[PDB]
């Protein structure tokens, strides 16, 4: 699953930090696969697609409120009850108050398990971001060289075509003025030969 | 040169004359502007598509501050407009100064305050022009008017 | 000083990981201070110089290579090079990964680790440190597609202004010697006129 775990704060122990491991299911609706640790215990909530549908529309409130709030708060002022295993924090926010969802969490004896599925999860983002990275620190190089020798391809365009325009207009100038001082010499010889 | 006065010359005896003259440019810029421009002018090819800037002189918009010449915009396709300017006879000043008087707004618009500041101190006064002005005039191979490409 | 996550993966025991969250010295072929945790319990403790190499005689491999994988096992990855049977025992405090190789006992290091009670928020720092690694390499890889797509705009941009001014530019130069070619035939023309006028006068 995608576990990304999630800072969350104690209800007793706000300096120490609960990370709420948001997974994924394929599924954005129905939750993630909620596993929690402390380096004491394991809290692995198996929540799915049965207090959702439910559960949306139970406290006469809408779906997209409920599935809003899930979105928005389960993906701030976050509350762990460790002693109910049921993830429920005080959302006091605006028109917003209630136990957010009846996530009653599964608790496995070892914490080890919880913790190799974090760092796992953990070192594998790690990697793979960090190709990501690296290929796109290569794409950006790429692009910029490509850009910048365009760029100063267009500067020799211009230059040369500048050059030429001016050489060009320089001799057409040299050749009419010449012109016209002939037939100014033959306006001459005209008034007076 | 080969040159004729009775014998009206073609492409082939224009580039063959041209030819025996030998190329040098050993002449300033605002001469260009000046004279050299003057034959588009008084024989009427300043409507040329790919060289008609030979008499408007616009701002090099690349910089992220005006009025500063350091700060110049990486990443950025904005100095086509200067290339665009230095495809024909534009004087391409980097500056504000009294030659400015199309500023090609590219990328970032919010730069107008800076251009109040030497709107007045200029007298020929620069107008805010959009992309069309320059980099897509020439892409065209045209010269827009700024009154149609304001902003 | 800083701890770099490692994860060795314990064949022994699937249950209770163990991560060489190595805090390191100023130094690497000497004696570098190696830390591990298991969960629940960490294994600190300093390695000594002249001491950690007589087990790479053990190992009877390359010395260099042993600085090397040693940094390799105690900082982020392990090596497919020289990879070594994770079994970080906890029945010795003595977390021994080995390559045996001619199929016999050879150690690797001697490390002295120690088991202790709460290594709960080190776990969580190393994990927090881990996922904001992957949330600023996230947040490079917006930026970077971003100035990727800029880059390519501005690439394709200059490449059609480019291509166009090389494409009209032998036609407008042709343009400029046909002008020249009527001004001067004007001029021939008026030439020719006032000879034949001053054949008359």
């Amino acid at each position: 699953m995608e576990r990304k775990i999630s800072r969350i704060h104690l209800v007793s122990e706000p300096s120490i930090t609960h990370f709420l491991q948001v997974s994924w299911e394929k599924t954005l609706e129905s939750g993630f696969v909620i596993t929690l640790t402390d380096g004491h215990s394991a809290w692995t909530g198996t929540v799915s697609e049965s207090e959702i549908s439910q559960e949306a529309d139970d406290m006469a409130m809408e779906k997209g409120k409920y599935v809003g709030e899930l979105r928005k708060a389960l993906l701030y002022t976050f509350n762990f009850s460790k002693e109910s295993c049921y993830f429920f924090f005080e959302k006091n926010l605006k028109d917003v108050s209630f136990r957010l969802g009846s996530f009653n969490l599964e608790k496995v004896e070892n914490p080890a398990e919880v913790i190799r599925e974090l760092i796992c999860y953990c070192l594998d983002t790690i990697a793979e971001n960090q190709a990501k990275n690296e290929h796109l620190q290569k794409e950006n190089e790429r692009l910029l060289r490509d850009w910048n020798d365009v760029q100063g391809r267009f500067e020799k365009c211009v230059s040369a075509k500048e050059a030429l325009e001016t050489d060009l207009y320089k001799r057409f100038i040299l050749v009419l003025n010449e012109k016209k001082t002939k037939i100014r010499s033959l306006h001459n010889k005209l008034l007076n030969a | 040169y080969g040159d004729s006065y009775f014998i009206d010359t073609d492409l082939n005896q224009l580039k063959e004359v041209f030819s025996g003259i030998k190329n040098s440019n050993e002449q300033t810029p605002e001469e260009m502007a000046s004279l050299i421009a003057d034959l588009e002018y008084r024989y009427s090819w300043d409507c040329s598509p790919l060289s008609m800037f030979r008499r408007h002189t616009v701002y090099l918009d690349s910089y992220a501050v005006i009025n500063d010449l350091s700060t110049k915009n990486e990443g950025t396709r904005l100095a086509i407009k200067a290339l665009e300017l230095r495809f024909h006879g534009a004087k391409v000043v980097s500056c504000l100064a009294e030659g400015v008087s199309h500023v090609i707004i590219g990328e970032d618009h919010s730069r107008v305050a800076d251009f109040k500041a030497f709107r007045r101190t200029f007298k020929r006064k620069f107008k805010i022009l959009k992309e069309s002005w320059v980099t897509d005039s020439i892409d065209k191979c045209e010269l827009q008017e700024e009154n149609q490409y304001l902003i």
